[PDB]
């Protein structure tokens, strides 16, 4: 949200947007679908409802991304009911639509029918670090060293007149 | 004495049974073995302390080697219980086994594989390996280069 | 085997020696007891990893492999020296 | 006494496993991070001189 | 039918099998040490070219 | 430690530069020493590639 | 017995004198000078020397000509001016160890103590160190070959005491000193692979020639330790040394933050003075 900048222009700018942008994370379908168009005046009068109409079915994808930030196994009552999505097929199906993204880490397994995931969010700390911040070293040193060029040449632009 | 000297192969003390037994029987030499067993309890303390002392000593010998004789197998080759091997470990914690690795999962132990600091340990191995390769590479190089001078 | 999984196992040793697996620990303890080898094996499940021993006799295949890895090492060090040195001398000298 | 950090260890309830480890190189990230934070006021006070002198 | 000639995979005992999945052996670190050495060359360059 | 131990001195300097700006009174320069500190610090960089060559062949 | 020697550059400059006082004859043999030094400490320390007229034959190697009277007179007058140094050994400036050099050496093994031999080069085109200390010792051989005088290399360093540094450094004005940083590091880091390259390539090619075309005990035994230690580096798998590269790479990251941060601090006076000097000299210029 607006965290580190305090000015009452962006504040009034998000004064309509706040209820829906807090309504992103909990992601309740039937309520927030009414909430958007309900007081929708200027953000839905801003034109052609495009990225909010992508938002309307991005709700369950960001919510199931919070499920990816939650535990591994997918239940048929608890988390399927919790995602307002009550069937064996659509659970593994739309979770599988998050699997075909590649943004996650998951293990499609059927032993008894329950779907696993290894859900490993382990960072590269003791996991191939040299190759990992290898590119960070090269890019960062190039930025810092072209900044070294940016403190070489403007002193040339200082001593040029004299 | 030479069996107690160094590099002790893990040997059977039943082979020492006839040695100490006839070492009591013969009066040709070392007659006060019956004086070693002179007191009712003292020679027994020397004996259990003796088997104890060698059965700790050889562990200190194979403890030099990192060859991992896998003490669950060793307790089977020794024909002794693992519970008195836990007693042996009670003699090892006071005998400073404190640099070692035990297992909750296995019973196999490791006397090595430290945390291994690469700025210390693999530093040191890389140092003496690289440098000894360089300077040992240096000497017989020019030395054989002097040896081929004499063929002319 | 000079390289490519220097690590080996007891099955070739005991197959070489027609000996049981109960005695191979005594065999490697004796081999370390002579002192011609320094190899200490960090295995749990049984393995034979080795270090230094002395060739001491002759091997013409190690004369030729000596020339092979020796010449290979020479053209690799030459290759890296030319490789660094080509752009390196032109920018640093 | 792990929470008072008298020694190195961490426990377990499912497995009952003890693990003992340590971190010797403490003085690198200290001097690094404090060098960053002390250079913050250098750059920001520089921007106060330059934001003074331009606008 | 089509996917046996399209995928060209193994068809097991009433199961669909997945191979070549996260099987890769990691690098030797030698070639990236050479390109890191080239990075050191270009650090001597970019640090010291005009000098 | 010498770097940060100068940075505690350069912490006070932008007040002085924020007051006077006319004439220089300190013979201590704080720059070229730290350039030298970087030059000694770049031995790590120059010898890292040396380690790469020894590790290579 | 003796681990290392110290040879001062004065005697090698007197080998420049060996190549000066020739007089252009067409001989230019391995002219022997009488090496002087300090055998007193366990380290050998060469201070100075002189030379003696030495002749061999064209065909015969074993004809060789020295002088005892010239040795005792030059060494006598030298000991009269400086008795803190004594006779120690000798040297020939030829690149090659002749068969005769055991017998030429034997004269100074007799009258002097155990004498050291130095092989140096007539033309200093060798990138390597020109001086090699060869201890004159008889060593017992494992093959059963009879014991003979054997020249084992004793490692050497070339150092100057005090004033030789000053005079040499005044004469050059071309060499640069230690000078840690970019240049003196990076030049060793330029030619360094060439320095092991010409060593190894200079050795293994004619060595490989003496493999197939060689006999007469080339120390065939030291090939086993040689190739053995060469096979003590069997192209390491780096798997444990990965974390070592995290270590040197993390020290590298420390040099990143130091270089970036400290150079960014050097940017301060630059990006202040660039404005405040120019615009004020401009606005008070008119």
């Amino acid at each position: 949200d607006r965290l580190q900048f305090r000015q009452p222009s962006l504040k009034r700018s998000l004064m309509p947007y706040f209820l829906l942008t807090q309504a992103v994370r909990t992601g309740n379908l039937a309520k927030f679908n009414q909430v958007l168009d309900q007081f929708g005046e200027k953000f839905q009068a801003d034109g052609t409802y495009t990225l909010i109409i992508r938002l309307r079915h991005n709700v369950i994808k960001t919510g199931v991304r919070m499920i990816s930030l939650s535990y591994s196994r997918i239940s048929l009552a608890d988390i399927a009911q919790k995602l307002q999505l009550d069937s064996p097929e659509d659970a593994e199906f739309i979770v599988a639509k998050a699997i075909r993204d590649g943004v996650i880490e998951a293990s499609i397994n059927h032993e008894k029918g329950y779907v696993q995931s290894k859900e490993m969010i382990d960072i590269y700390s003791t996991r191939e670090p040299q190759l990992a911040f290898h590119q960070r070293i090269s890019f960062c040193l190039d930025i810092h060293n072209m900044s070294v060029k940016a403190m070489r040449f403007p002193p040339k632009s200082y001593n040029k007149d004299l | 004495l030479l069996k107690l000297f160094t590099t002790m192969e893990l040997m059977r003390w039943s082979t020492l049974v006839e040695d100490y037994g006839m070492e009591l029987r013969k009066g040709s030499l070392e007659s006060p073995a019956t004086d070693v067993f002179g007191s009712t309890e003292e020679g027994e303390k020397r004996w259990k302390d003796l088997k104890n002392r060698v059965v700790e000593h050889n562990i200190r010998i194979m403890a030099k080697y990192y060859t991992r004789i896998t003490m669950k197998r060793m307790a089977q080759l020794l024909d002794l219980s693992v519970d008195e091997s836990e007693a042996f470990l009670s003699n090892l914690v006071v005998n400073k086994t404190i640099f070692a690795k035990v297992d909750r999962l296995a019973g196999i132990i490791n006397f090595q594989r430290p945390k291994d600091p690469n700025n210390l340990l693999n530093d040191w191995s890389q140092k003496l390996n690289s440098l000894m390769s360089l300077v040992n590479k240096t000497t017989h190089l020019i030395a054989k280069e002097e040896m081929i001078h004499n063929l002319q | 085997r000079p390289a490519n999984h220097r690590q080996l196992t007891f099955e070739e040793i005991a197959k070489s020696a027609k000996i049981t697996v109960n005695e191979v620990e005594l065999l490697v303890m004796k081999a370390l007891s002579v002192g011609l080898v320094k190899g200490s094996i960090d295995e749990v499940d049984k393995r034979v990893h080795m270090t230094w021993v002395q060739p001491r006799v002759l091997d013409l295949q190690q004369i030729k492999g000596m020339k092979d890895r020796l010449e290979f090492w020479c053209t690799d060090v030459k290759s890296m020296e030319m490789l660094v040195e080509h752009q390196a001398h032109d920018i640093l000298t | 006494m792990i929470l008072d950090k008298k020694f190195h260890g961490i426990l377990d309830q499912g497995e009952g496993v003890l693990i003992i480890f340590d971190e010797p190189p403490v003085d690198k990230t200290y001097e690094a991070a404090l060098e960053t934070i002390q250079n913050m006021s250098k750059v920001v006070d520089s921007l106060y001189n330059k934001a003074k002198k331009l606008t | 039918t089509d996917y046996a000639k399209k995928r060209g995979w193994v068809l097991g005992p009433n199961n669909y099998y997945s191979f070549a999945s996260q099987q890769q052996k990691p690098e030797d670190t030698t070639i990236p040490s050479t390109e890191l050495a080239k990075q050191v060359i270009e650090y001597a360059r970019q640090l010291e070219m005009i000098v | 430690n010498y770097n940060k131990a100068v940075e505690e001195e350069d912490k006070m300097t932008p007040e002085q530069l924020a007051i006077k700006n006319v004439g220089k009174q300190d013979p201590k320069r704080h720059l070229e020493e730290h350039v030298d500190v970087l030059m000694t610090s770049n031995i790590v960089q120059c010898l890292a590639a040396m380690l790469d060559t020894v590790v290579f062949k | 017995a003796v681990q290392k020697v110290v040879v001062h550059p004065l005697v090698l400059l007197s080998v420049v004198d060996h190549f000066n006082r020739i007089g252009k004859v067409g001989n230019q043999k391995r002219v022997v000078g009488v090496l002087l030094g300090s055998w007193q400490k366990k380290v050998l320390d060469v201070s100075n020397s002189f030379a003696v007229p030495f002749d061999e034959d064209d065909k015969d190697d074993s004809v060789w000509f020295l002088d005892h009277d010239y040795l005792e007179n030059m060494y006598g007058m030298f000991k009269k001016v400086n008795a803190r140094e004594r006779i120690v050994g000798w040297y020939h400036t030829g690149p090659k160890l002749h068969k005769n050099d055991i017998a030429i050496n034997e004269l100074m093994k007799r009258y002097c103590p155990n004498s050291v031999l130095v092989i140096i080069d007539v033309k200093p085109k060798d990138l390597g160190l020109p001086t090699e200390a060869y201890i004159s010792v008889e060593e017992v051989h494992d093959d059963g070959t009879p014991t003979s005088k054997t020249f084992e290399h004793v490692t050497s360093e070339i150092g100057a005491e005090e004033a030789e540094e000053v005079g040499v450094e005044h004469l050059l004005r071309d060499i640069k000193d230690t000078t840690v940083g970019t240049l003196s590091q990076r030049i060793t880091n330029q030619v360094h692979g060439l320095k092991g390259l010409n060593s190894k390539l200079l050795d293994i090619r004619s060595y490989l020639e003496k493999v197939a075309t060689g006999k007469l005990p080339i120390n065939h035994q030291i090939i086993y330790q040689l190739q053995d230690v060469f096979n003590l580096l069997p192209d390491v798998s780096l798997q444990e040394f990965v974390k070592a590269f995290y270590l040197k790479t993390n020290d590298q990251m420390v040099v990143v933050y130091l270089a970036s941060l400290i150079r960014s601090v050097v940017a301060l006076h630059n990006l202040i003075n660039n404005k405040i000097a120019n615009r004020d000299a401009e606005k008070k210029e008119g």
